[PDB]
């Protein structure tokens, strides 16, 4: 019970990359199974995002279909962590009407570079021992403890306003901001009295806070490049943020916003963390959009890009020409190439026997040997997709265990690209438009 | 000065509001509380009874039908003298079956 | 009457509790093996433990593989969303074609939301002031409570209320006689206006003598609403807030689909899940039908492919008739089903079958039957007939007209007149397109 949004996608059961500490990969570990040396390579790419001293370092997975360069990616993701921005589209999504494709990328790009302002605060944090406001101009009176020590402290005007607005009163457990007076109410200490009816919430209570009433503390705000963009490009642009009308946003904005985070940077205010973008199916950009890549790649406050592509020779996209992987060599010459290899009977195993167990399945050793050997036969995906259709059939017959039937009946139910292709030959004159 | 809040916490440990207004005369126009009439009187046409609709005329008292307030108009024309016989003592035929007997239509 | 439209007649798969395929149940005949397949597919949505898996039907024109992806919808009820949406539906001119599909996959996942609160209301009569002279110092008159007293039609009660109260009492204008509205959380006081015992023939108020209302005086709420993740992202992608100047500025120039953006969808997941933890919310994962997926560019496919990999993403039903054909964005790929073998690989494939003549007989009399017509059995035999010659869907469409012929006629059914006199009025794809050599 309890259904998150989360549930089980197609690479739920990986977490990692399940390398050693000197970065040798290890058969079965964190989701992932074989790829030894392609899951090396990526953990040597994930060394040179962490250290983050090089700007703009490229890299291309290639392989067949179902060879796991998706997977090695969010592997990638999983390892490096939330703190680290990783940017991940399609190919596609830059095919705005909103913004050209140059400036799709440049959003893209923007996004994966994160910047850690910091800045000192002071706080006034106490729990509410009394309040005095003698409203007709108005003055009042206001008395905070902590563990340790208590104050009393006589009340300007707009302090008065701002307690008022948030109908602060004793018993409450506050946070006053020392530069600007905006208050936080954190909860209660003291119930409210019982005497009074019908605000009876019961809610529940939090500790004093201890130590002294007044502190001063840093504090770390994380924004990407491009949201410091979209804020300044224009008056009232945060709401594209969430809108998305960022439409061709001027450069020179972002020329003053780079020289600004430099010499916030020198100033000791803000760090550069660079992240990665990553784009799957890069062989549905255009010939102009790799040309803005080769020239996107080489500034300084460029991401790790990584690229998943499976084609072979093949024609790029708004040319009549042909190239391996449809990427056009400029770029290619660039970027570092990882090879991802088709998997073993073995592998196939393994990898059945992790998403069995994501997906809270039993079945038998007949038949992991029997999907195994339909997966060899058809495709990885297809022997994962009949995994949960054969624990619902073996659920439907009130069984404990997935056996070799109910494995037949789904591979009778369901077809594969192929059994249907050539049933599809068999009425070739009933389908349209071969 | 009224004081809008007044909280002390101090007892169960607690928290309260004591609101203090002064000025003797700041306290009822802060509360003057209300004593209004429930219902209303139910209203009854003169004329064949039903509830009153629309209102009075521009003298006189409720109708409810047109025709009750032809009748009505044709009466007080027997009363503007201010002398004379019953100006209504079933004047004009005013809804007459009796259920339960109807007096006169004088109510004003 | 309700209109009668093509699947009107579909109720449901008609299997039995073993999951098998009765011969004819639900308003469906035939397609054993794919409505056993549907019903796994069913029970797959029913779990919610998967995201992304997707299903393709697969088979020629006529074949029902559209009436029973709506069979689907019957047996999930009301309560699980089905989003349907054709494949040419992508290309809009407002929002890039990646953004209308996400659009719809959001669409596609449900939400009820199920939060309680306690009011109190009913006809204020005291307005009536405690009192303790003094807050424990120097004083003038101090009151200590505010008594509020509550009458609806149950009964009456008298509420002790904080003092504070008094501040957002008068900012509402409250006397005796007005009924006001007081939730229990926040203290906050709402006029709802006055009861209809000051009305009743005096009218003439724009604020309404709202009536007396039914019920206690002391309520607790249980509201359920029903919300999709898509209208999560529209509400709040915008300012609605009347207060600024940009947002009637909103009214007047257009207010145009815009590309959301994945940070808000981020957040969105952020705070539903939170809602979830707390037990305010419900996730009601749904479907995602897409009928005429050949229409869809290879954009869209590859668009797909990270789509459905996600784990947010629905369950995804795709429909297609076409042989191999060229993929469409391509200029020579042929692929089978005009879908890319790539995207392919990651659905599971549903066949459909062409029905024998007595399936053809069995569905005709069915619909006959939904239409409130009367047949008789040589006219069934020679519609079948002419299904068997021309198509099923041209047989069904000739009963209407011919029951209409009849009623012009005076009778109450249809002979084998009326469809052959029908038959010649109208004709067919096939017997149209050979008559077209002779007109040129």
């Amino acid at each position: 019970d309890v259904t998150r949004i989360e549930r089980i996608g197609a690479h739920s059961h990986i977490r990692g990359l399940g390398l050693d500490d000197a970065l040798e990969p290890r058969q079965a570990s964190q989701g992932m199974v074989g790829q030894l040396a392609a899951r090396r390579a990526a953990g040597v790419v994930l060394e040179m995002i962490r250290e983050g001293k090089i700007a703009g370092r490229a890299v291309l997975i290639a392989g067949q279909p179902g060879t796991g360069k998706t997977a090695i990616a969010m592997g990638m993701a999983q390892a490096l962590g939330p703190d680290t921005p990783f940017t991940a589209i399609a190919g596609s999504e830059i095919f705005s009407l909103e913004m050209s494709k140059t400036e799709a990328l440049t959003q893209a790009f923007r996004r994966s570079i994160g910047v850690r302002i910091k800045e000192e605060t002071e706080i006034i944090e106490g729990e509410v021992v009394e309040i005095q406001i003698d409203r007709p101009s108005k003055v009042g009176k206001l008395t905070l403890k902590t563990t340790e020590m208590e104050t009393i402290y006589d009340l300007g005007t707009k302090m008065i306003e701002s307690l008022t607005k948030d109908k602060v009163q004793a018993g409450d457990v506050i946070t006053i901001d020392k530069a600007t007076g905006k208050i936080s109410k954190l909860g209660r200490s003291f119930t409210r009295a019982r005497d009074y009816d019908a605000m009876g919430s019961q809610t529940k209570f939090v500790q004093c806070p201890d130590g002294e009433l007044q502190k001063r503390k840093e504090v770390v705000h994380t924004v990407s490049l491009h949201e410091i963009d979209v804020i300044n490009s224009r008056t009232q642009g945060f709401l594209a943020l969430f809108s998305g009308d960022t439409g061709e946003i001027k450069s020179e904005v972002r020329e003053q916003i780079n020289a600004k985070v430099a010499e916030w940077r020198e100033e000791g205010k803000a760090e550069i963390i660079p992240g990665v973008l990553f784009i799957d199916e890069v062989h549905m950009l255009d010939i102009e959009s790799f040309s803005f890549l080769n020239r996107a790649l080489e500034s300084d406050m460029a991401p790790v890009l990584i690229m998943a592509t499976n084609r072979g020779i093949t024609r790029i996209r708004g040319t009549s020409y042909q190239s391996p992987h449809g990427i056009p060599i400029d770029l290619l010459d660039r970027l570092l190439i990882v090879s991802t290899t088709p998997y073993s009977e073995k592998d196939t195993k393994q990898i059945l026997r992790i998403r069995c167990e994501e997906e809270d399945v039993e079945m038998s050793e007949d038949a992991y040997t029997v999907l195994t050997r339909i997966g060899l036969e058809t495709s990885l995906r297809y022997a994962i997709q009949l995994i949960t259709a054969a624990s619902l059939v073996c659920r439907k017959r009130k069984g404990t265990e997935v056996q070799v039937d109910d494995i037949k009946r789904v591979y009778s139910l369901f077809l594969d690209e192929s059994r249907s292709t050539q049933y599809m030959k068999e009425y070739q004159d009933a389908f349209l438009f071969n | 000065p009224i004081i809008t809040y007044h909280s002390v916490t101090v007892p169960a440990r607690c928290s309260r509001t004591f609101i203090t207004f002064s000025d003797d005369a700041t306290f009822e126009e802060w509360f003057p509380q209300g004593r209004p009439p429930k219902v209303p009187v139910r209203e009854v046409c003169p004329v064949t009874h039903r509830p009153a609709l629309y209102r009075d005329p521009v003298t006189d008292i409720p109708y409810a039908t047109a025709r009750a307030f032809k009748i009505i108009r044709e009466a007080y024309k027997k009363y503007i003298t201010a002398h004379g016989l019953p100006p209504t003592a079933s004047a004009l035929g005013p809804g007459p079956p009796p259920p339960e007997p109807l007096p006169g239509s004088g109510p004003r | 009457t309700q209109r009668i439209a093509s699947h009107s007649h579909v109720k449901g798969l008609g299997l039995d509790e073993s999951g098998l395929a009765k011969q004819a149940a639900s308003g469906l005949v035939g397609q054993e093996n794919a409505r056993e397949a549907c019903g796994v597919i069913v029970e797959l949505i029913k779990s919610k433990k998967m995201a992304g898996r997707a299903v393709l039907l697969a088979g020629p024109p006529g074949t029902g593989k559209t009436a029973l992806a709506l069979a689907i919808a019957q047996e999930l009820g009301s309560k699980v969303p089905f989003c349907p949406m054709v494949g040419s539906e992508v290309y809009s001119t407002e929002i890039k074609k990646t953004e209308v599909l996400m659009e719809n996959f959001r669409r596609a996942i449900g939400l009820r939301i199920k939060e309680t609160k306690e009011v109190y209301e009913g006809e204020v009569t005291e307005l009536t002031p405690c009192e303790t002279e003094n807050p424990m110092g120097g004083y003038g008159k101090t009151i200590s409570h505010v008594i509020i007293g509550l009458k609806t039609a149950k009964g009456t009660k008298q509420l002790k209320l904080d003092p504070s109260i008094f501040e957002s009492l008068q900012k509402e204008r409250v006397e005796a006689g007005d009924v006001i509205y007081i939730e229990a959380n926040s203290g906050a006081v709402k006029r709802q206006g006055r009861c209809d015992t000051y009305a009743t023939e005096f009218d003439l108020e724009a604020e309404e003598y709202v009536p007396l209302p039914k019920g206690d005086v002391h309520k607790k709420k249980e509201i359920i609403q029903d919300v999709t993740l898509h209208d999560l992202d529209v509400a709040n992608a915008r300012p609605q807030g009347g207060q600024d100047i940009l947002s009637m500025m909103g009214q007047l120039m257009k207010p145009k689909k815009t590309e959301i953006t994945d940070k808000l969808r981020g957040e969105i997941n952020k705070v539903v899940n939170k809602y979830i933890d707390q037990g305010i919310a419900e996730l009601v994962p749904g479907v995602l039908f897409v009928d005429e997926v050949h229409m869809l560019d290879i954009e869209c496919f590859t668009y797909l492919h990270r789509a459905l990999e996600s784990s947010i993403a629905p369950i995804v039903i795709f429909a297609s008739n076409r042989g191999n054909c060229v993929i469409r964005g391509t200029e020579d790929i042929t692929s089978p089903h005009g879908i890319p073998l790539d995207l392919l690989d990651r659905v599971m494939i549903i066949r459909t079958m062409l029905y024998t003549p007595q399936e053809m007989k069995q569905i005709i009399k069915i619909r006959a039957q939904t239409e409130g017509i009367n047949i008789s059995e040589e006219a069934l035999n020679h519609l079948g007939e002419i299904g068997t010659k021309t198509t099923l869907r041209y047989s069904v469409q000739l009963l209407t007209p011919a029951n209409l012929l009849a009623k012009i006629n005076g009778k109450d059914s249809i002979e084998k007149e009326h469809v052959e006199e029908i038959s010649e009025l109208f004709y067919d794809a096939k017997s149209s397109a050979k008559i077209l050599a002779d007109q040129q």
